[PDB]
DNA sequence: TATATTATTATATATTATAATAT
DNA sequence: ATATTATAATATATAATAATATA
C-alpha cells in the first residue's frame, strides 16, 4: 500500500466507482513497483 | 453456425463509399500507427456491425461489439479502454445518447489516448495504448457538433440497390446451398427495400415457403407465391405500415400531424415509426416531413388511385 | 371453460396469420428441426400462453411458460435451459422488462444454442440443447435492435377482422348455444371494441337480453333493441364518450384543453379517461393528443356537423 | 325506510340505472344461472355499498359486504371463497387499493372459478363454488384492464339533477316522517351539493336543527336559517368559496389570470382548492380556467347580480 | 399429521401464515382417509 | 474446490445464484474432475 | 509536434480582426493589464477557441475553458473565477444560452473584475482575480443587452475566403512536410470550403493516396479520390449540400420557403444548418435571405443547369 | 458545525449551490485560522 | 445477550420545467 | 414580451435492512 493505490481509491471514487470494490480491484494489483495508471489499467480490466 | 459475411467485398454496395474505405483501410496500413477516430452514420438493415467487424479484420485487429445506450458513465468507458490493448478496435453504436462527462472522458482519450481527469490530490494520467475508437451511428444531426467535427472518418450507409441485392442474395443461397432464379432475385432485391438484413431474413422465409408450399429450389413463381402468401407487394408492404398509410391518406388526408400522434394512434415508439418509415418513404417519395406534420406526397395517395381534391 | 381454439389451423379470425403460421407448422416439421425465433406481439391481453400451449400441440413437444418476473434472474432461466431438450421451446415474457444481464446471457442461448460465462479472468464456455426460443411481448417496439435483428420470425397480433370478427362471434353463439342472426353477428362485429373478451362479454350481455326481452332469440333488431338500450355506436362509441365528445366540443370548443380542467368538469378521474376511453378512439385515431391539450379530429367535426379552423 | 333504505324503487337514483340492469338482472335471476361481474363507480360517499347490498337483497342471496383495504391478505380473501356456496354473490368495496397477490389470486377465480394455490414443490388445483363478484370502487382507472376484461360490467355515477334529488329528498323524507314541503324538498335540494347518500345525511341534520328549534314542517325561513347557518346558500356557495370568488371580483373581476397568483392573493393552498374547491363549479358552467386564466361566468355573478361585459 | 395436511399447511405458510396457527386450525378440525380439498374447506371456514 | 467446481460456482454467482446454494448444486450431483459443461447442466438441473 | 497555430503570426484567419485584436492587445498591455472580456460573437470553434489561445499566448499564462450549456449554475462559474487567477483566461463558448442569473453573478465581472454580487440573503465577496473572459456565441442578436451592452470589448468574425486555405498550404503542409502542388491546391481548395477543419483533415487525407501507392502520381482525380465523389458544382459543397439544393430546386422551386419547412424537409436542426451550412451559401452568393422564405440566387439556378425562376 | 461554516453554507445557498453540496464542500476542506471569504475561496480552490 | 441506536437501499409524489401561444 | 400551464421529467420522506454499546 502507498499514496498512489489510495489515489487509485480516491479517483476511483470520484469517477463513480463503489468504494469497496474499488479498493478491491487497487488492492488486488497494487504499483508497489509500478505507476498508479498502469495498476488503475489492471484493475480496470479485473472486472472488465 | 452464422451465414454472416466477413469479407471486404462481401459488402460490395455503395461502390463508392466501399471505395473511400478501402482507400482509408490502405492509408491506415501504410500509416502503422494511430487511425483517425471515425463517426459512420447509417441506418440499420445494412450489417453496419458486421461492416465494422470486417474493417477489422482488414486491419488485423480484435474488435469489441458495444453501444452508447449501453454505456451510462465514463468508468465503464475505462474498463473498456483497459480491456482493449495496442492493435485493438471497439465498435461504438448511437453515442448521442451518452453522458457528457464521457465525453470530456473521451476528448483526450481520442487526442492522443489521453485521460487527465481530477482525482486537491494527485489527477491521472492515464495515456492508453494505441487502438483507435470507431462510431457507427444512425444519424449525425443528433449528434453533438463536437463530437461530429471532431471524429475523422464520417460516411453515410445506405439502402443497398437492386443489383448489389440480389447478388447478396444469390451468395447467400450459395452458401445455403440454395438456387434462386435471376428474376426472383431481381424482384425480391427491390423489395424489402434493399436492405441486406432484411434481404437474407426474406430469403428465410421464402426458402421456408420452397421447402413447405414448393418442392425445389426457389423460382420467380415460387417466390412471388411467397410473398403474395406473406402478403408482400412489388413495393414490399408490411400490414402494419398498410395500416399506416390507410391512416394518414383517409383519416387525416396526407396526414399533415406530428410522429407523436400517429405513434400513439399505432400505440408505438417514435423511432420505431420512424426506422420503419424513412428508409422505404424517403427513398419512394411517398411522404415529406413538414413542422405541421410528416404529409404524404400526391405519389402516395395515387399509388392507390386516389385523386388528389 | 375459457375460449381456446385447439389448433392453430383450427384456430378463426386471423386467416392470413393462420396460412403463414400453418406455413411455420409445417417448415418445422418437414425440416424436422427447431423452428426459428418467432417473435410475437399484439393486444396486451389474449391468452398468448394459451396460443404458446396450442403450438406446443402443434409441435407435440413442451413449452415452458416464462415471463420477465419468472426469469427476473439469469440464475433460473439459465437453469431451464439446462432442463430443456433438443428440439424444445422456451416461452418468455416481458423481455423489455428484463435485465439486459439476461440479455447477454441468452445472446449466445439463441446464437446457435451456446452459452458464454467468465470465472485472474478466466472464460468457461458452455453449450446448449437445440429449441425454438419463444420471444412474445404486449409491444416489441422496446426490444434492442441488435436483438431483434438476430431474432427470426416476427408475427403481429390485432384483433380480427369484420368479418372475422362476425364469424367468431358467430362460432361463440354455436359455442354459448345462441340463436343468432348474421346481421345481429355483424353487429357485435361492428361493436368489438377490438376486444374479443369484451366482445364475448357482450355476447353474454346480449343473450341475457334475448333471454328476458326476446323469446330466447337473438335478430338484427333484438341486436339493436339490446344495443340502444346501452352505450351503443358503431364506432364503438359510449354515453361516457358522446359525454367527453360534448364537453370537448362545449367547454373548449374543439381547441386544446387543460387535463386538470377536464377532471374537474367531467368530474370523472383523467387517469380513468386516458386508460379506458382515449385509447380505444386514439386507435380509432378520432383525437390526436397535443403537448398543449388534446383535441379531436374531423371524425367529431362531421360527426355533428361543425366547422374547421 | 332505514337510514339507508332497501327497495329499488325506494331508491329512485339514476333513470338509466334504475331502467336497465335493474329489471333485466330481476328477470334473469332464477334461471339456475350465477351472475357475471358488474363496477358501480363515481362519486365518494354515494352508498354504492348500499346499492349493490339492495342488489344483492332484491336477489334474495347470501351476500358479504366487504371492503378491499380491510382484506389485504389472500388468507380472508379464500375464506371468503369458502364462505359463500355455487351461484352466490360477494361484495367488494375500493378493489383498486389493494395488494397485488390480492389480484393474481382471483385470476384463477375470475377464470374457472379456481383457487390456485402454491405450497420440486407443487400447485395444487383447488375449484370454488360458481359465485359473483361486484365491484364498488370510487375510481378504478388505476386498476388494471385484466382485471376490466374479467369484469363484465361497469356502471357510473354523476351528479344528480334537481328533479331526482327532489324525488329523493321527498322519499327519504318521507322514510324521516317529516312534513316539508315539496318547494322545501326543492330548497334543500339547491342547498345540498348534490350527493343524493351525503344530500340525505344533510336532510338528517337539516331535521334535527328544524326539530331543535320548531317541528318537522320546513319553511322557507326555516330553510334560510339552515342556509345561514350552514354558511352554504340554495347556490350552493361555500363561505369560504362565496368570501374567494368576491376576492376575485374584487380585483381582476373575471380576468383570466393564474393560480398560483390568485392562491397567493387568497393565502390558501392551491392544491387543496384544486380537489375541493373549483370542481363543484366545475361540473356547472361557472368556473372555466383557461390557459389565460379563470374565467367565471355571470351566472355565479347572479348572486349577487353584478356583471361586466 | 398426514400428507394431506402437511401439504395445506404448507400452502397456509405458502400464502402467508405462520406454522403453529396453521398446526392448530389443522388439529382443530382434523381430516380422516379421504382427500385433500374437502376438509381443507372446512379448515379455511373452520379458521373464520 | 476443484477447478470446474470452482468455475462452476463462479459462473452460477454471476448467473445469480446464491454461493451457497451454487455450491451445493454443483458439488451434489456430479463426479469429481468432471467435464465443466455437463455439471453446470446437472448443477442447474435443479428446481423448486 | 501540434500542427494548431500557437502564435498570432501562426494564427490564419482574418487579416481585419487579427489588427483588431492586436491593438486590443496593445491596448491592453498599454496599461500593465490583461485584455479585458472581449466579445466574439461568430462562427462557432472557427476562430474562436485559437482566439482564446491565442489571447493565453500574447498574455502568458494558464488557459481554462468551458461551455454555456455546461455551466448550468451561478456557483460553478463562481468557483471557476475565484480558480482563475489574475490575468488568466477564460473561454466560455456559446454564452448567449447562460440561465439570467449566471449572468447576473457574471455582470460585475465584465464591470470591474470582481465578484459584487447582487444578492435572508447575504452579499458574498468573493476575492475574484482579474480574468479574460473570450464571450463566444453565434451572434449578438439573441444576446441579453445587460450583457452585450456591459462588455468592454466587441468584435467579429468572419468566414474565410481561399486566402485562409493558401496560408493553411504554406504553413501546416511545411509543417506537415509532404509535398503539395500549388494548384494541386487549388484544386483541393475546391472542395477544402473555407474551412481550417476541413483544411486539417485535407491535409491528413492527402497522405492517404501517398501511402496506398508509392509511385506518387498527382492529377486531378487522383486529388478528387480522397474524397471521390465531387459533391458541388463547384467551391466548396458536400453531399449534404446536394441535398439542400435538390430540396429547394426539385421540391420547394428555389423560391420562398417557411425556414421550418426546409428544416423539416432536411430532417435536420435549423439551427445547425443556419450556423453551418447557411452563412458560407450566402457568402458565395448562393441565397440572399428574406423573412417570407428562404429564396436561393442566381447561382444555385446557373450551378444546377436549369433556367432563372 | 460552526459559524464560519454557516456562513459558508448560507452563502453557497445563495450563490445557487445545494445546501447538501455546501455542507460537503465546507466538510471536505478543514479551513482554519482564515476568514469565512478567504476559506470559501479556498474551499473553491480545493478540489478544483 | 437483545434491544434501542446508529448506519445504509428503494419508491412513488409533490416539485421543477418549456413551449407555444394568446395576446 | 408575459404568463401560464399541459404535459414531460425529477430527489427525497418514508418504507426497509445491518452493525453496535450496553444493562
Amino acid at each position: 500500500v502507498s499514496s498512489a493505490e489510495a489515489d487509485a481509491v480516491s479517483a476511483l471514487i470520484a469517477l463513480g466507482f463503489k468504494p469497496q470494490e474499488a479498493s478491491r480491484a487497487v488492492a488486488a494489483v497494487p504499483g508497489e513497483d509500478l505507476s498508479s495508471e498502469e495498476m488503475i489499467r489492471q484493475a480496470l480490466k479485473g472486472m472488465v | 453456425r452464422a451465414i454472416r459475411p466477413l469479407k471486404l467485398a462481401d459488402y460490395i454496395g455503395q461502390p463508392s463509399v466501399r471505395e473511400q474505405m478501402e482507400l482509408f483501410i490502405h492509408a491506415a496500413r501504410g500509416r502503422q500507427e494511430a487511425l483517425d477516430h471515425t463517426l459512420i452514420f447509417g441506418p440499420p438493415g445494412l450489417g453496419k456491425t458486421t461492416l465494422a467487424n470486417i474493417i477489422a479484420q482488414e486491419m488485423g485487429v480484435s474488435i469489441k461489439s458495444t453501444s452508447g445506450p449501453v454505456l451510462e458513465r465514463p468508468g465503464d468507458l475505462a474498463a473498456l479502454l483497459t480491456n482493449l490493448e495496442a492493435g485493438d478496435v471497439l465498435f461504438v453504436d448511437e453515442i448521442h445518447r451518452l453522458s457528457p462527462i464521457v465525453e470530456e472522458v473521451l476528448y483526450p482519450a481520442m487526442e492522443d489516448f489521453q485521460l487527465d481527469i481530477m482525482i486537491a490530490a494527485r489527477s491521472i494520467k492515464l495515456d492508453l495504448p494505441p487502438f483507435t475508437l470507431v462510431g457507427a451511428t444512425t444519424r449525425a444531426g443528433m449528434l453533438t457538433n463536437p463530437l461530429r467535427d471532431r471524429f475523422g472518418i464520417v460516411q453515410r450507409l445506405e439502402f443497398y440497390n437492386v443489383e448489389d441485392l440480389a447478388t447478396i442474395v444469390s451468395r447467400s443461397a450459395g452458401i445455403l446451398g440454395l438456387e434462386i432464379e435471376p428474376q426472383g432475385a431481381a424482384e425480391i432485391a427491390k423489395r424489402a427495400r434493399g436492405t441486406p438484413r432484411i434481404a437474407n431474413r426474406l430469403l428465410r422465409r421464402v426458402r421456408d415457403f420452397a421447402e413447405v408450399r414448393g418442392q425445389g429450389d426457389i423460382t420467380r413463381v415460387i417466390a412471388d407465391k411467397a410473398l403474395n402468401l406473406l402478403d408482400v407487394d412489388e413495393r414490399g408492404f408490411d400490414h402494419l405500415d398498410r395500416r399506416l398509410l390507410l391512416t394518414m391518406i383517409d383519416k387525416f388526408d396526407g396526414g399533415p400531424v406530428g410522429i407523436d400522434n400517429l405513434a400513439a394512434a399505432l400505440s408505438e415508439e417514435r423511432h420505431t415509426i420512424e426506422d420503419v418509415l424513412e428508409p422505404y418513404l424517403i427513398q419512394q417519395g411517398y411522404i415529406m416531413r413538414t413542422p405541421r406534420g410528416r404529409v404524404v406526397t400526391r405519389h402516395a395517395y395515387l399509388h392507390f388511385g386516389l385523386n388528389i381534391p
